[PDB]
């Protein structure tokens, strides 16, 4: 699952730049308001430097 | 964490505070709270944290 | 008339009125298959051949 | 597009009452509006912030109160207790009930 995905970081994975993919994603992460927690760990794998 | 900044009590009323703000930025621009930050927490002190 | 994967979002439905929608969106992660982990020589492959 | 001239006997007589009144534009591009607040702003102040929208008035054509509304109902920005004044000279029916 995706949850499997995102708790495991010893496969990377990520996105193409300035998609809308991306960018549903930066704003997921970034909401601390959301419920869902899994995003905010998503985006630190996909913003990496 | 959020909610809180450290201060610090004077005599109510006074003129200090009022002025003292943009000082803060002077010392917060000099870095001279993080000389004293280096003094009281040096970062290669006798232990490993 | 305009027709692609194209996807409601809200920032379009103030220029143009989307009908209903014909199919749902969703997200999606490809990987590979983990191959076969068992050969017939794995108890004589502790050595090399 | 709104001429800010006809909110100005109101912003005035509001402010020898002492509410605290406040200013916002509403931008062209609301989604990016929205994370340009996330993306720039202290958890100790969005936890203020998000106090203030719980009681809002909206002053704009319909078809972007539908696209406002519905982006910021969507990222929880407003709980099950807000309270959204909507006026308008011309809100047809098929409106009211979108």
């Amino acid at each position: 699952s995706l949850q499997d995905l995102s708790k495991q970081t010893e496969i990377p994975y990520g996105t193409v730049l300035d998609s809308a993919v991306y960018e549903h994603v930066r704003m997921k992460g970034l909401n601390p308001f959301e419920r869902d927690s899994m995003y905010s760990q998503m985006w630190w794998m996909i913003n990496r430097s | 964490v959020a909610d809180r900044g450290y201060g610090i009590a004077l005599q109510h009323g006074s003129p200090y505070r009022d002025v003292f703000s943009q000082r803060i930025l002077e010392l917060q621009q000099n870095g001279d709270m993080d000389i004293l930050k280096h003094k009281w927490w040096p970062k290669n002190g006798q232990c490993d944290l | 008339i305009g027709i692609s994967a194209l996807t409601i979002t809200p920032d379009r439905e103030n220029v143009v009125d989307f009908t209903t929608r014909y199919m749902d969106y969703s997200v999606g992660v490809l990987l590979r298959r983990a191959e076969k982990t068992v050969d017939m020589f794995a108890c004589l492959a502790p050595f090399d051949l | 597009e709104y001429d800010i001239r006809g909110i100005q006997e109101f912003l005035d007589k509001v402010s020898q009452q002492g509410m605290d009144v406040a200013l916002q534009k509403v931008e062209n591009n609301i989604n990016k509006m929205i994370t340009t607040l996330f993306d720039t702003m202290r958890i100790e102040e969005l936890n203020r912030y998000r106090d203030t929208l719980r009681r809002a008035i909206l002053v704009m054509n319909p078809a972007t109160a539908k696209s406002f509304i519905t982006e910021v109902v969507e990222t929880n920005l407003v709980a099950f207790d807000c309270h959204w004044i909507i006026i308008n000279e011309e809100i047809n029916d098929v409106d009211v009930q979108e």
